[PDB]
């Protein structure tokens, strides 16, 4: 954004989506269903920017949006940036199941 | 979440306990089908059918009386909280009685202390003690499949001797602070309180009949008082109250506190008594009544009164109910003090102040569904049975009614207005004017088991309201042991104002929608108002594989009643909600268009204001250069108008002395500047001649930088709140 | 939210457009009064050219 | 009503233009100042024409010439002498001020060059001591501002609702020697959370009604007719399709 005043506006939409993501905070008195319903809005807002084609001027930012949406095809296009299968697992849980339980976990592994 | 709620609706009616009870009832039915009658006549009426509740719940488990084992069957409503395993349809505990009850049970009741259960029958009481919970699950005896429970018979020697005595009504005494006491009403018009410490002798006894001074005569007239309704039928407790100071001699000072017990007769008269188990029986326990019911009624408010319920509110609301399905809403108020004016010749100087009952409204229940018969038959027979009243454990403005043909829910919308009017100031008349606006109660037919005149009912055997584990949720169990479940609304909603959208729009500068940002629910609440139902079809119990097939004509009228209610109360309101969302979405599309046209005009004036400001700077410097040569013509003329003066003044000559002195001070200052420059040159060249070895970079750690960035945040946000608080005070203290 | 911005934005457009147009006219008044001063000054510049 | 992008473009291009309605306003409200300055220099000009008129006629008297021996300076000649005196005193002070700042730098260079011969660490604690100073200055202005609010509430000039305030946090060292202090801190916190006490009374009796509200409610309900609220069957089955 400092070097490239043509992408900088779109790079800041990406960066602001990277600030609206509902990550759990250990000091914070919320439910899992609150995290879940907020993350569902964030997903319904990220996919919205993919339908109006917002990132189709820089394919790197278009990939980052698919990764942040839990796209298992775009995540496997990143396999040369995932040095092991258990980092791929934790990435896939972050962007496809943030309310995962121990008794679901085997199937994802 | 939300999806947690649907699983229990499909699971619980299919649990193995409801399969056991639907198999026992089959095995009971083979034996008695063949003997021909011979000529005799029983000189006796049939027994009264008492509406039942042989079910309760505690902490998250449901308790059903199995009279074929003589036990409670105990089933859990809390699934494993994480585990990936399904809740086991086969799992329960049995709580078996050590001594079995020697009578048919029509009702069960848990104690205020939650440790003891009354087992209630027409000829007795037995009380069960709950076994101690422990183990990983807080289970009875740590998870045993059968547990044996202590059981104590109460008033046994009175019921086993007096063959013409029966129970009418029973409850626990309202205390968490005493031994558990049980209260009974029996077929002699006497109330009796028993201790579980002393279960064969009453702690207190209250006679309800006026029968002093005529003694030493026997028992027979019990036929003839009952024909006049002079039988006590039911009772309930109001909240803990300070006793009226007129009921004691003028000695006391301590304010005595007791429970008001309200008592109902078969004629529909009500009486009061103040009961304490903490004070001496001096005047405490005197009967007060009959309590006058206002306004006066020309039928006399029925003569078939069967149940009573005292709501935990101020003033008290006493619900009175009949076998005809009428429910009266009596507000209880203390009586009036009479002025000494204009009266004569009353003849006892001993008027206790007796409280008055005030009917706010009455409800008429559809006990079985009314259909379209002809106009010409004066002898169709309205289907009466003993109404059973229940308190809602999460909504103090709702109560529930179970009968033989179904279940009804009732919400008193005006209770919130009554608590408003009494809690505002003593000049507030307009909260009393709100109490006059015709928001009646709402009445809700949840379950129907007699949907047609021809059909036999399925009388309720179990009723409970779950508060916390399924949300607020109702559980009903039939005469056939079928389990039926409804989630209850958490709030008694009054009706909303009439349609906030008969508006025509008017343009000056601002949006009509600003007023609708002030409340976040605004538009969704307008749709929720349009969708507000005022009739619904009740949930129907399925027909049985032993029922008679009805005439087609009853089935057509039941269908047309149902499709009319769907057309009038659902379909019409959903298309009205659709037209409202169509109107709202259009206005937002057209306002969104306007904002792009508005923005695009301001985008062109962005150019206009620049191609104006540039020329205003051009035109200013033109006027400014012109001012300076006008002034530099002026400053020359004034200089010529002083040059023609023929002699030097005293001041010209003496300014000339000072101007001749300054050059030698400038000779010293113009060496001092050079001395300070050559000082700087020497110092700077002595700083330069050190810059040939490196300083170490002070790498503040990623956590130590984050520490300073957190402290500078806390302190910068404290500074913002102080700048704010100074301006907030300055906006209030204008001088 | 978008409307409260755009309707308040529009009001400062017409404000700056009013005050810029006021400065244009207060400059015409300065340029006119500077001439009244210049036509007044010039006769004093003639009297000194004769007296000298 | 739209896409997520349309409703966002309507925010950015509004703020990307609101920024310029400060840029072009600040130049407009500034140029009004210099246009007001120029009007002042114009009125100096109108005064100078009339000084020049009076002095031209004053120079034509033969009596006036006799007093010139005792004239003060003209106000322009003395204003230039007062400016020369002001500039002389300024050039004299700023020579001393710059001389003495250059010795205050230079003995501080000698002081740093003394300190450089006995080891390390002053460049850590000036940062934390300034933070500690700012943090008690924040507490002193906060102590003063509450005492003003107490005083204004004493005087009844101010009335308030309720407000709240903020708390601190700190991060750990990473580099491997603290763990038993991190644990003893946690141990003392667990010891300081171990159990508390019990109470007993009667319940509070509920509030009694006002006799005036009670008598009003009797006088309302005794006049109310009580027609029954029926279970509402649909009032015309004579609208069936069969």
């Amino acid at each position: 954004a400092d070097a490239s005043p043509a992408s900088a506006g779109i790079c800041r939409i990406m960066g602001d989506l990277m600030r609206t993501m509902p990550i759990l905070s250990p000091g914070n008195t919320q439910t899992l269903t609150e995290l879940e319903l907020k993350w569902q809005h964030w997903h319904e807002e990220c996919e919205r920017y993919l339908q109006d084609s917002t990132f189709a001027t820089s394919p790197h930012l278009e990939s980052l949006l698919k990764i942040m949406l839990g796209d298992e095809a775009a995540l496997l296009e990143q396999k040369e940036l995932l040095s092991n299968w258990y980092h791929f697992l934790v990435t896939r849980l972050l962007y496809s199941n943030p309310t995962v339980k121990p008794i679901d976990l085997h199937y994802y592994a | 979440p939300v999806g947690d709620g649907e699983l229990w609706q499909t699971w619980l009616p299919n649990h193995v306990v409801f399969l056991r009870l639907r198999e026992g009832l089959k095995n009971q039915s083979p034996t008695e089908a063949e003997k021909p009658a011979s000529s005799s006549l029983p000189s006796s009426p049939p027994p009264q059918l008492l509406t039942r509740n042989v079910v309760f719940g505690l902490g998250g488990e449901l308790f059903l009386w199995d009279g074929e084992d003589s036990s409670f069957l105990v089933v859990r409503l809390r699934g494993p909280s994480g585990g990936g395993e399904e809740p086991a349809l086969s799992q329960y505990q049995r709580l078996l009685c050590i001594n079995p009850p020697l009578f048919e049970i029509y009702q069960v009741l848990l104690s205020p202390t939650q440790h003891h259960v009354a087992l209630i029958g027409i000829k007795g009481l037995m009380v069960l003690e709950l076994p101690k919970r422990w183990g990983k699950n807080s289970e009875f005896e740590g998870g045993k499949s059968t547990v044996n429970c202590s059981t104590t018979p109460v008033a046994e020697r009175f019921f086993t001797s007096s063959t013409s005595l029966t129970l009418k009504h029973a409850a626990w005494y309202p205390s968490e602070i005493l031994d558990p006491h049980v209260v009974l009403l029996t077929s002699d018009n006497v109330i009796r309180i028993y201790s579980l410490r002393e279960p064969q002798t009453p702690t207190n006894v209250i006679i309800l009949s006026e029968a002093e001074e005529e003694s030493l005569v026997l028992n027979k007239g019990r036929a003839y008082t009952a024909s006049l309704g002079e039988t006590a039928v039911a009772f309930d407790f109001g909240p803990l109250a300070a006793v009226p100071k007129t009921l004691f001699g003028q000695n006391g000072k301590d304010e005595v506190v007791a429970y008001p017990l309200y008592i109902l007769y078969e004629n529909g008269e009500t009486f009061l008594t103040y009961i304490s188990l903490l004070h001496s029986p001096g005047n405490i326990g005197k009967l007060l009544g009959p309590l006058p019911m206002h306004p006066a009624a020309e039928d006399n408010y029925g003569y078939d009164a069967c149940a009573v319920l005292c709501l935990p509110c101020v003033p008290n609301i006493l619900v009175i109910a009949t076998e005809s399905g009428m429910l009266y809403h009596c507000v209880v108020l203390e009586g009036e003090e009479e002025d000494d004016h204009t009266s004569e010749k009353s003849w006892d100087s001993r008027i206790d102040l007796i409280p008055s009952l005030y009917v706010f409204e009455c409800v008429e229940l559809e006990l079985a569904l009314k259909l379209a018969s002809g106009e010409d038959d004066p002898f169709d027979s309205d289907f009466s049975c003993p109404v059973k009243l229940h308190r809602d454990p999460k909504c103090p403005s709702r109560y529930h009614c179970t009968h033989e043909a179904g279940v009804h829910s009732v919400g008193l919308t005006w209770i919130h207005k009554l608590h408003k009017f009494l809690g505002s100031d003593e000049e507030d008349k307009d909260s009393l004017q709100e109490l006059s606006t015709e928001q009646k109660c709402f009445v809700e037919h949840i379950l129907c088991t007699k949907p047609l005149p021809c059909r036999q009912p399925a009388p309720i055997r179990g009723f409970w309201i779950v508060p916390d584990i399924l949300g607020p949720t109702m559980i009903c169990i039939t005469s056939t042991y079928e389990c039926l479940i409804w989630p209850l609304l958490s709030t008694v909603h009054p009706a909303s104002p009439p349609l906030l959208c008969t508006r025509e729009d008017v343009e000056v500068a601002e949006s009509p929608l600003r007023v609708l940002a002030e409340t976040p629910d605004s538009f969704e609440k307008h749709i929720r108002s349009i969708l507000q139902r005022s009739v619904a079809n009740p949930a129907f119990l399925k027909a049985s594989e032993k029922d008679i097939a009805p005439p087609p004509e009853e089935c057509l009228q039941l269908l047309s009643r149902a499709t009319q209610v769907f057309r009038e109360q659902y379909i019409l309101k959903q298309d009205l909600a659709k037209e409202e969302i169509q109107r709202r979405v259009k206005l937002l599309c057209d306002q969104k268009k306007k904002q792009l046209e508005d923005l695009s005009y301001c985008r062109e004036e962005r150019k206009s204001l620049r191609e104006m400001a540039e020329r205003l700077a051009d035109k200013y410097e033109e006027a400014k250069e012109k001012q300076e040569d006008i002034m530099n013509r002026m400053k020359k003329l004034l200089h010529s108008f002083h040059s023609e003066l023929p002699v030097l003044s005293d001041s010209e000559r003496d300014m000339k002395k000072e101007l001749q002195l300054i050059p030698d001070q400038l000779r010293h200052l113009g060496n001092a500047i050079k001395q300070v420059t050559m000082k700087k040159d020497y110092q700077q060249q002595k700083m330069e001649k050190v810059l040939s070895l490196p300083k170490p970079t002070i790498i503040l750690s990623a956590y130590q930088r984050k520490c300073i960035q957190s402290i500078l945040k806390e302190e910068g946000e404290h500074i913002r709140e102080m700048v704010k608080q100074i301006n907030d005070i300055r906006n209030h203290v204008n001088f | 939210e978008n409307g409260e911005k755009i309707t308040s934005l529009h009001r400062e457009v017409e404000k700056v457009k009013l005050d810029q147009k006021r400065l244009d006219q207060e400059l015409d008044f300065i340029l006119s009064q500077q001439k009244e001063l210049e036509d007044l000054l010039s006769p004093l510049e003639e009297l000194v050219k004769e007296q000298s | 009503v739209g896409t997520s992008e349309e409703m966002k473009m309507l925010r950015t291009e509004s703020d990307d233009l609101h920024t310029f309605l400060l840029e072009i306003k600040e130049t407009t409200e500034s140029l009004h100042g210099d246009i007001s300055s120029l009007k002042t220099t114009l009125l100096e000009g109108f005064a100078g024409v009339e000084e020049a008129r009076e002095q031209n006629e004053r120079n034509r008297d033969s009596g006036y010439l006799h007093l010139l021996y005792k004239r003060p300076l003209d106000p322009k000649s003395e204003a230039q002498l007062q400016e020369i005196r002001r500039l002389h005193q300024y050039v004299k002070f700023a020579v001393q001020d710059v001389n003495d700042v250059l010795d205050l730098e230079w003995d501080q260079h000698l002081e740093q060059k003394k300190k450089q011969r006995h080891l390390l660490v002053p460049e850590r604690e000036t940062l934390f001591n300034t933070l500690a100073n700012n943090r008690e200055i924040i507490n002193q202005q906060r102590k003063r501002l509450n005492h003003l609010v107490d005083s204004l509430q004493q005087l009844r000039l101010y009335k308030q609702t309720s407000l709240w305030s903020l708390s601190s946090a700190v991060p750990s060292q990473s580099s491997i020697h603290s763990f038993d202090s991190d644990l003893e801190s946690l141990c003392n916190a667990l010891l300081k959370t171990t159990i508390e006490s019990h109470t007993k009374s009667l319940p509070k009796v509920p509030a009694k009604l006002s006799p005036m509200k009670q008598a009003q409610l009797r006088n309302f309900l005794a006049k109310r007719k009580t027609p029954p609220v029926r279970s509402t069957a649909p009032a015309s089955l004579s609208r069936s399709a069969f």
